């Protein structure tokens, strides 16, 4: 496909500013713009969810969503680049989310989301030229019905916008419009009373209408995908691309001053099990050892503070100690073999590894602990009772992360990463001294 | 029979103005038989009005007899069965250079006359005859002393021949004498019959029908046919073969399936294959090498009979057989489209029907692991939701277009009343076992629930498998949806009650149960498995395999500790020395021990700080340090002589074959090497190099056992020449050196002050964006198996396979597209105005390099040289964009 | 549920004149306590009046549906006082809603509706327990007025022909409604 | 890619099987797996690779093997066992096929081989012949070719091309120019030291390769009279072009700024037509990069020009050497596998002039009634004169008997070049 085709057959697919992603993006891009775009609508999804889990209002959550809409993914823009953006990283997506009915249900909720903010975002004259792409009515026709259309719409507009008071329902339905088309079509609304019908039309609260179909139409495209996915499983540079964000929804500092009470109140769960185990049994295995190490690095440890501090916790010959443990400890830092100097472990990476047994502390303990062990801590950490069942209840679903970020905030007033755990909490923690 | 053309079948396809379509055109002589007859696999036939002289000399068989008309012969209800006369086979083969032909060198026939399937089997049967035939495999004549010193120490019967045609002739004799009536055997079917075969082909002995029951005086003219005539030829005996599809599917443990490990994994017992070559010779005048080589031979040939009893193998396939009908071979030497083409077809023809016209969580697991069995997967999603061809209602234009499952109203069909069949016999026979006290009948219980489980399983193969006989796209898709869904639920399932799904597909999963004892992991497994039997009436999973410890990294290629020994990676014994293998040996019984892991990891710790002090020390006995290699080709012809030490060993004392052993000695890692027997001798000063040994062979080893500043990190810097001087220095961007300067007028040269014209920048450049291109082009692909790890510009067809002999590394091109496109962005980095001004340039030397820059340059300093030189940096990044944008 | 729909206010509007004069008078089911307690306490929404009414009506028994119907509200305004008043004179009216489209609002068979297979006796067909014959509805129509087989072969005796029964105008009536769809089909 | 490169490197291996059974008329019952232990005579196809994954840069006829396809072989690869073929010549990438047993398990040893069926080549109707004999005036078709590099290792002088270019405008005057890279070469040694000096002649100095290209060779090859028709056909060692892997995608006319009167800017490889000739252009320089393996002597006494020519031919590829030779990095034959169809045989026919430039001595030669004329480079490094190559081709003629009938209810006519046409290597 030549450039001018391609730019041509974009302008087509994007005579509105909003899409139903409704045919395959055509046209060639570098892995890493597939990887890039991935993981910024993926961050978009998952800052969406969070904000959800929360129950934060759909204003509150538009005001949160504008900035980093003006930094990962721009929208209400011209440029063919961030149309280019938009589509080819929503079908890697609706690839990444195929495979599983959760994942799926999970993607459809997201973009349904997404899709409803992006309508509410664009001005009336371009919601009318989407919903053309169905006729809208006029103002005229709209000023004549306001009366039976706010009594057939206000219920909808109260129980799903949450607009509990008259004024703000008034003014919603003052900027929103309306579509006249046969009731036929809008049966299934017909029959709940949620559409005003005159002479066989029906008036469609239609936001709610495009979301349903969109979701309804994503689902059987997402479907569609999982059926063609094993024909995909060909090409070896997508796969390793897709796992990772299919799964990913899953000296002040020195050998002394880790151990105070000043600097690991400040650890998140993880650390806080390894220590304790480092402490009493005055050792970590390998997985242990490499987590916890790479987090002090990460925390700004130093090499030669940490092999003070893992030789003085070892109490364990120095002669083993300097053979065995300390090319290891100086590797970790980057100080021996490649000289790659090793990145500190993210969640992903740490519920990667094997599950913890006996004698073992690494991994996340929001998925190693017995509910009974998390509701002791938390209940030693002030958590009310309320707030230990909602953190169960996160960590039940297999939403351990977003617990983790439950228990941060409400120890303090999305979190994947324990080096960014512990730096959000000195920020806070230097911001209130 | 027909007069006249009876090689004449009728189209289908035949032109005729009152019909327009013809079936069973292509009809099977046995298939019509046993369908017409109702015939369902080996059973007591009745056979009225047979011939007892119509047939003269016309087979092995002692007796013969004929009908003239096929519903002479009915079905009886007896399901007693006689002996079976087993006959267990292994050959050595000899391969011949010059004609590259396998010829065959020693025959050992084992003998079992009284097998019987009605009873179990007790375990190390004694053979009722043992008999081992040998020619000599270079000259006519044997090492003397032969025969009383096989007598002495054989056991049976040793039978020496001067060439192989009277040892073929012998052989056909013998085998037509004892009219055995299963022959059983490792690797028969595509390996042994083939070459068995073909070299009785070329030595024209009278008696080749022997190896079946039929007798033929003659060759067919046409002798992949091979298959069919070989097959053929042998009808009449079954070919009872272990390693082959069906063999396969009774033992899943294994990897190679190799005899040694097939033994190991079903019998529990150890054997160490010794690596036969009768090219070598040493065969025609040693005569103790040829009787170890058949004495190997023979303790093959009782491995093979007695695994294939143990896995029990033929009643099985027996039962199988009787399940779906078609003949017995049909079930030994196949696969699972064979049984699923004919129950069908029975199903259907008794119906008055039309037949057709013929990812893994990789790593050290220490909970206990279960193996879970998903094989009654589609079986159950076919009767559940009633999915036939006479219920699901489909568009036969668009075979892809998904149907959707029959309303309940629709009533049940023919295979998934066969499927609901098979499921109650299966529940009745384990009824049957509540109760059975007498061992004998509780494992005929155990053999008769297994196969019926086995064809409940095999049953998706009728309409899964494209060639099948009766394939249906859209009934496979949603049945193999459906499949993903219970599988999927099966996974939040144990997420809900706190397992994970360590891997799975719609075969097995392995699950996390989180426990260490034996008894909490049998209960958490039959706890999951009455949850998804509660979730799914009929889906009823059991658990196949127990593990400990697991260390995974595929469906096929890991190690762990089984309840009722490791497999697939003792392969290489001979390329690491004794101490490597003892190390790795203690390594493992102390990790594997049942002591807490940080105590037996300091162990091991000790372990190798005290090995690496005895190597350095080299207080260790020199008979640990040798290395053992046998040469394929003459030390003078290797390609690349000067890289394995045993052509400097050889060539030092300067043939093929000849087995080279050396150790490397404290110049070339090669060239150190020096002979075994010369390092022990003190006086020639010669001592072990702790280096290699402690690197190569003891740290890889136990490596693989023990198991936009970031993106950069492996990148490499730009070299530039300075046009004048000829001086070369690496380019950073705006920042400090001591080799260049960015002035107000442009890069300069601090050796001779001589300024670089944009020319003569983006041509060096692009000259070195195109060498790394080049070297990305060259195609250079390694193996991620670190104990092969070669490099390799060769693309097997199969892209991902390592091309080392079986080894299990996955290839990866060396320069991948990620670190070719992350140099290439590096390279518009060191050309970005935003990035030289924020300083955030990736450093080109570390704090110990002799060239660290002396003066730092000022943030001002630098954000003034850019802003004077954007144009430089800009035609710089536009050269590399040329290339990004491509 | 409320608000009502534009449909059912419009039925409900057609439908309140002829309430009173149907049911509180013609009709008169509620002057049986019984069957007012069974039909009209059920409908409202509150159990102190449905207590306090009860008590009313077995103390002063047989009084008519329309006295009952003066009572629900005399006796609501007397319980329900305060600021909290004018919510239950908006439920006593939507009861009174609810109540009177319960009364007279169409019942219809729902399953001879809903698929195209459905079999309905034709037109003209004969009733089989009281020879009626089904004949098109006008807006005069009355159960007496349709005729029946013995006297249409009464009349038949006098006269041979089927254009002087009274059941000629039912068929004419037909004629013209064949006409018209043969027209609108065109 | 590494699935796509496997998947292309395997649709050559069966690409080629049918092709051979086609040709051969053999039914895929005799096509079987070659690595397997088997008991009687089979047939196989498959790619030619080092018996080692790792080789000594010299090959034998005793360390070869034949790679296996997915489904003949599932990916295997075997030995070769060559002692009973006396004559023979392979190479690395040499998609062959094999009569022989695998009874050794080890080793396949070949009792026959099968060569290649070389293609068909192009034919054409009277009436395009008679329309060619039209435009042609009854005249002779003259086609000069060159290939770069254009100018010395030392200098920047092309003044050997304004001698050329007068020389074509004003003497010779042939219908079409046909030149090839390397234009502005990557490898060249004062472009790659950085070592390119103040011009005097050029009012504003140029600043990067493109501009070195646009002022030292637009201005130059504007000058070819309009009446001759120029192609361009690049090289992967342009640095004026940004497509670095062989094939390669055609130079922008309009980027050279060169007029349209004139200049065709083409891909590499290229297939055309000029007229009735069927020209085969590709610039990866296969005469010097195809190592073979002899054995006999009457293939050894053979031209090595007219057995490469004949390996071009059979492989139905203008570069069918696999892995992508290397010059040690400073550049090398680059090959994109993902992407081997390209560069096969447009259609199927065998050009009937294939022009491949090698850094060895101009030839032109005639190899299975197919002309391939090497020209070699415009200039030696020294700034010796190099040379460049004439083509002229006599005027078609249906009543001359030199074009060929073929038999059949549609009348074409084959085209004989190599009985037409007259080559000459002028040194430049
Ligand atoms: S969620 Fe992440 S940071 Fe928090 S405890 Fe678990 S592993 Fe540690």
């Amino acid at each position: 496909s030549s450039s001018e085709e391609e730019k041509k057959l974009y302008a087509r697919l994007y005579e509105s500013k909003l899409s139903f992603y409704d045919l395959p993006p055509q046209g060639e891009i570098t892995l890493e713009q597939f990887e890039i775009w991935a993981i910024d609508r993926l961050k978009i999804l998952l800052e969406i969810e969070s904000c959800l889990s929360r129950n934060k209002s759909i204003k509150e959550i538009e005001t949160i969503i504008k900035p980093q809409f003006q930094k990962l993914l721009p929208f209400n823009t011209e440029s063919l680049e961030d149309r280019k953006k938009d589509y080819y990283s929503h079908f890697i997506l609706r690839l990444c989310f195929c495979r599983s009915k959760e994942l799926r249900e999970k993607f459809v909720r997201a973009e349904t989301f997404l899709f409803k903010i992006r309508f509410n975002m664009l001005t009336s004259t371009d919601q009318t030229k989407f919903v053309q792409s169905l006729q809208f009515i006029s103002n005229e026709e709209k000023a004549e019905l306001s009366h039976q259309l706010y009594q057939t719409v206000s219920a909808s507009l109260q129980f799903q916008l949450n607009l509990n008071e008259e004024h703000q329902r008034k003014q919603y339905f003052q900027q929103e419009k309306f579509i006249k088309l046969p009731f036929e079509n809008v049966i299934e609304l017909v029959g709940n009373r949620l559409v005003f019908l005159k002479d066989g039309y029906a008036y469609l609260q239609q936001l709610n209408l495009l979301s349903n179909e969109f979701a309804s139409k994503l689902n059987q495209e997402l479907i569609k995908t999982y059926q063609y996915l094993p024909r995909l499983n060909e090409d070896d540079r997508l796969l390793p691309i897709l796992n990772h964000l299919s799964s990913g929804y899953t000296d002040e500092i020195n050998a002394q001053s880790v151990w105070s009470e000043e600097i690991s109140s400040n650890y998140p769960l993880c650390i806080k099990n390894l220590m304790e185990g480092l402490k009493k049994n005055h050792h970590l295995r390998y997985y242990g050892r490499q987590q916890l190490s790479l987090f002090l690095k990460g925390i700004g440890l130093s090499a030669d503070e940490a092999l003070k501090f893992w030789s003085e916790a070892f109490t364990m010959t120095m002669e083993k100690f300097n053979k065995e443990y300390r090319y290891s400890f100086r590797h970790n830092y980057g100080l021996e073999g490649n000289r790659i100097n090793y990145k500190p472990w993210d969640c992903h990476t740490i519920l990667s590894k094997p599950r913890p047994g006996r004698g073992d502390y690494h991994g996340c303990p929001f998925r190693d602990w017995s509910h009974e062990r998390l509701s002791a801590e938390l209940r030693s950490m002030k958590l009310t009772q309320a707030q230990i069942i909602s953190v169960l209840d996160s960590c039940q679903k297999g939403e351990y992360t977003i617990a983790c970020t439950k228990v941060f905030e409400m120890t303090h007033n999305h979190i994947a990463h324990p080096n960014l755990y512990f730096e959000r909490s000195r920020q806070l923690q230097k911001k209130q001294q | 029979q027909t007069p006249k053309s009876s090689r004449d079948t009728i189209p289908s396809d035949l032109s005729s103005d009152t019909f327009y379509h013809v079936f069973g055109g292509n009809s099977n002589i046995f298939e019509s038989f046993v369908i017409q007859n109702r015939i369902m696999g080996p059973c007591w036939l009745d056979i009225k009005g047979a011939d007892f002289n119509s047939i003269r000399n016309a087979s092995h068989c002692a007796v013969e007899v004929s009908v003239d008309k096929p519903q002479n012969i009915t079905p009886t209800t007896t399901k007693t069965m006689p002996n079976l006369r087993c006959l267990s086979l292994s050959i050595q083969t000899l391969m011949n250079p010059k004609e590259n032909k396998q010829e065959i060198v020693s025959i050992t026939l084992s003998a079992y006359r009284n097998i019987s399937l009605d009873s179990p089997i007790p375990e190390n049967i004694k053979p009722d005859d043992l008999c081992t035939l040998v020619r000599p495999p270079q000259s006519t004549s044997f090492p003397l002393g032969l025969a009383a010193l096989a007598k002495q120490k054989l056991p049976g019967r040793v039978r020496l021949f001067n060439n192989e045609k009277a040892m073929l002739s012998c052989f056909c004799a013998m085998l037509k004498v004892e009219d055995p009536d299963v022959i059983i055997g490792h690797r028969l079917q595509n390996v042994y019959l083939d070459v068995l075969a073909h070299r009785m082909h070329d030595l024209n002995i009278p008696t080749f029908s022997s190896i079946g029951r039929r007798l033929r005086r003659t060759w067919p003219e046409k002798f992949n046919m091979n298959h069919f005539f070989i097959s053929d030829i042998c009808s009449g005996r079954l070919i009872c073969d272990i390693a082959n599809e069906m063999g396969q599917s009774l033992t899943p443990k294994c990897q190679s399936w190799d005899l040694s490990e097939m033994y190991q994994v079903t019998c529990e017992k150890e054997h160490k294959p010794l690596d036969i070559d009768y090219q070598n010779p040493q065969y025609q005048n040693d005569v103790n090498s040829m009787t170890m080589a058949l004495q190997e031979n023979i303790t093959n040939c009782m491995i093979s009979a007695e695994v294939s009893y143990r896995i029990q193998l033929l009643t099985l396939t027996k039962q199988l057989t009787n399940l779906a009908g078609n003949a017995w071979a049909q079930t030994l030497g196949g696969t699972r489209a064979g049984r699923n083409e004919y129950i069908l077809l029975h199903e259907f023809s008794r119906n008055g029907f039309i037949v057709p016209d013929k990812e893994p969580e990789k790593g050290l697991h220490k909970n206990y692991v279960l193996v879970m069995d998903f094989n009654s997967l589609y079986p159950s999603i076919i009767q559940e939701f009633n999915i036939c061809f006479t219920t699901v209602d489909r568009n036969k234009e668009d075979i892809d277009e998904l149907p959707s499952v029959p309303p309940s109203e629709v009533d049940q069909g023919v295979l998934p009343r066969l499927l609901a069949n098979l499921v109650d016999r299966r529940r009745e026979v384990k009824k049957v076992m509540k109760t059975e006290t007498d061992p004998h009948k509780r494992v005929q219980c155990d053999i008769r629930q297994q196969a019926l489980k086995l064809t409940a399983n095999s049953m998706y193969g009728c309409l899964g498998y494209v060639n099948s006989r009766f394939y249906a796209k859209p009934l496979a898709m949603l049945v193999t949806n459906k499949g993903r869904e219970i599988l999927m639920n099966t996974r939040q399932l144990a997420e809900s009650m706190n397992l994970l799904v360590v891997y799975g597909d719609t075969d097995s999963v392995m699950i996390d149960t989180g426990c260490d004892n034996y008894a909490d992991a049998i209960k958490i497994g039959l706890g999951f498995k009455r949850l998804v039997n509660e979730r799914y009436r009929l889906l009823e999973i059991d658990i196949d395999n127990v593990f400990k410890k697991l260390l995974l990294h595929a469906k096929k290629k890991y190690a762990a500790l089984t309840v009722n020994e490791v497999k697939g990676l003792d392969m290489k014994r001979r390329e690491f020395c004794p101490l490597s293998r003892d190390v790795s040996i203690h390594v493992l019984n102390t990790i594997l021990s049942d002591k807490d892991p940080e105590e037996a990891l300091q162990e091991v710790y000790d372990y190798l700080e005290d090995i690496r002090i005895k190597v350095e020390t080299n207080n260790i006995r020199i008979d640990k340090y040798k290395i053992n290699m046998k040469l394929s080709k003459d030390p003078k012809a290797y390609p690349g002589g000067k890289n394995m030490p045993a052509v400097q060993v050889a060539l030092r004392m300067r043939k093929a074959g000849s087995v080279i052993t050396f150790v490397i000695t404290k110049l070339s890692v090669a060239e150190r090497a020096h002979a075994l027997n010369e390092v022990m001798i003190k006086s020639n000063n010669l001592i072990p190099d702790p280096q290699y040994y402690l690197e190569k062979q003891i740290f890889a080893p136990v490596e693989r056992l023990l198991e936009d500043v970031e993106r950069f990190k492996d990148t490499v810097t730009l070299e530039l020449s300075c046009p004048s001087c000829d001086k070369r220095f690496p380019f950073g961007g705006i920042v400090s050196s001591n080799y260049y300067r960015v002035s107000y007028n442009g890069l300069q040269c601090k050796h001779c002050e001589q300024l670089f014209t944009p020319l003569q920048l983006t041509s060096q450049i692009e000259h070195s964006i195109r060498a790394h291109i080049s070297l990305y082009y060259a195609g250079w692909l390694q193996c991620d198996d670190s104990t092969c790890g070669i490099v390799t510009r060769q693309v097997s067809v199969f892209g991902k396979r390592c091309l080392n002999d079986g080894c299990t590394g996955v290839m990866r091109y060396k320069y991948s597209d990620k670190q070719l496109y992350n140099q290439l962005l590096y390279f518009d980095s060191l050309f970005d105005c935003e990035k030289n001004k924020k300083q955030e340039l990736k450093p080109i030397y570390l704090p110990d390099d002799l060239d660290y820059p002396k003066e730092q340059l000022t943030e001002s300093s630098i954000k003034a040289l850019t802003e004077q030189n954007r144009e430089l940096m800009e035609t710089g990044r536009s050269v590399v964009q040329k290339y990004l944008n491509d | 549920k409320r608000p009502y729909h534009p449909h059912l206010a419009r039925s409900l509007e057609q439908l309140k004149p002829f309430f009173v004069s149907i049911m509180l008078e013609e009709q008169n089911p509620w002057e049986d306590d019984q069957h007012a307690i069974q039909t009209l306490l059920p409908a409202l929404y509150d159990k102190q009046l449905i207590d306090s009414l009860k008590k009313y009506w077995l103390d002063n028994p047989r009084r008519s549906s329309k006295e009952k119907w003066n009572d629900i509200d005399q006796i609501a305004t007397s319980l329900f006082k305060g600021p909290k008043q004018d919510s239950h004179i908006i439920k006593l009216r939507e009861c009174k809603e609810d109540l009177v489209l319960m009364t007279l609002y169409p019942k219809l068979d729902v399953e001879v509706t809903k698929q195209t297979i459905h079999l309905l006796k034709a037109p003209f067909c004969i009733h089989p327990a009281t020879g009626n014959v089904c004949v098109p509805i006008d807006e005069s129509f009355a159960p007496e007025k349709a005729p029946k087989l013995i006297d249409l072969q009464t009349e038949m005796e006098k006269n041979n022909d089927v254009s002087l029964t009274a059941l000629q105008p039912f068929i004419n009536q037909f004629q013209a409604y064949v006409s018209s769809l043969l027209k609108n089909e065109l | 890619n590494l699935q796509e490169a496997s998947d292309v490197l395997d649709d050559q291996i069966e690409s080629f099987t049918k092709i051979i059974q086609n040709h051969y008329k053999l039914s895929p019952n005799d096509f079987a797996d070659p690595t397997i232990q088997s008991q009687s005579e089979i047939y196989a196809v498959g790619r030619i690779v080092p018996d080692s994954p790792t080789y000594d840069k010299f090959l034998n006829p005793e360390s070869l093997s034949l790679e296996t396809s997915r489904m003949g072989g599932v990916g295997r690869r075997v030995r070769l066992d060559l002692s009973q073929v006396n004559e023979l010549s392979f190479f690395l990438g040499q998609i062959v096929a094999f009569k022989g047993k695998n009874a050794n398990g080890d080793y396949f040893t070949v009792n026959s081989i099968l060569p290649l069926p070389y293609p068909n080549s192009p034919v054409s109707t009277s009436q395009e012949l008679q329309e060619f004999q039209a435009n042609l005036e009854g005249s002779s078709l003259k086609v000069i070719v060159t290939c770069g590099p254009y100018f010395a290792n030392d200098n920047f002088s092309l003044e050997l091309l304004q001698e050329f270019i007068d020389s074509i405008n004003n003497e010779v005057k042939p219908h079409v120019l046909i030149m090839f890279g390397p234009f502005i070469d990557i490898t060249h040694p004062l472009i790659a030291s950085g070592k390119l000096p103040n011009f005097p002649q050029f009012k504003t100095q140029p600043k990067t390769l493109d501009e070195l290209f646009l002022k030292l060779f637009t201005p130059i090859l504007k000058t070819i009279s309009p009446h001759i028709q120029t192609v361009l056909i690049p090289s992967t060692k342009d640095a004026i072009s940004n497509h670095a892997a062989y094939p390669q995608a055609s130079l922008i006319r309009k980027a050279l700024q060169l007029p349209k009167r004139n200049f065709k800017c083409m891909a590499n490889p290229s297939s055309f037509q000029i007229n009735e000739i069927y020209f085969g252009c590709s610039n990866v320089d296969t005469f010097k990069d195809l190592k073979e393996v002899i054995k006999g002597g009457t293939t050894s006494s053979r031209y090595r020009l007219d057995r490469v020519s004949e390996h071009i031919l059979q492989q139905r590829r203008y570069y069918p050497i696999f892995p992508g030779s290397i010059r040690t990095h400073i550049s090398g034959a680059d090959l994109d596998v993902s992407y081997l169809g390209l560069t096969e045989f447009v259609g199927g026919f065998s050009p009937d002039i294939m022009i491949i430039p090698s850094e060895l001595q101009h030839f032109a030669r005639v190899v299975q009634n197919v002309v391939v004329i090497n020209p070699g480079r415009f200039i030696r490094a020294t700034g010796n004169r190099g040379s460049y190559a004439q083509i002229t081709v006599q005027c078609p003629d249906l009543e001359d008997g030199k074009l060929t009938l073929v038999e059949g209810e549609e009348p074409v006519y084959l085209h004989n070049v190599w009985k037409r046409a007259r080559v000459d290597l002028i040194a430049s």
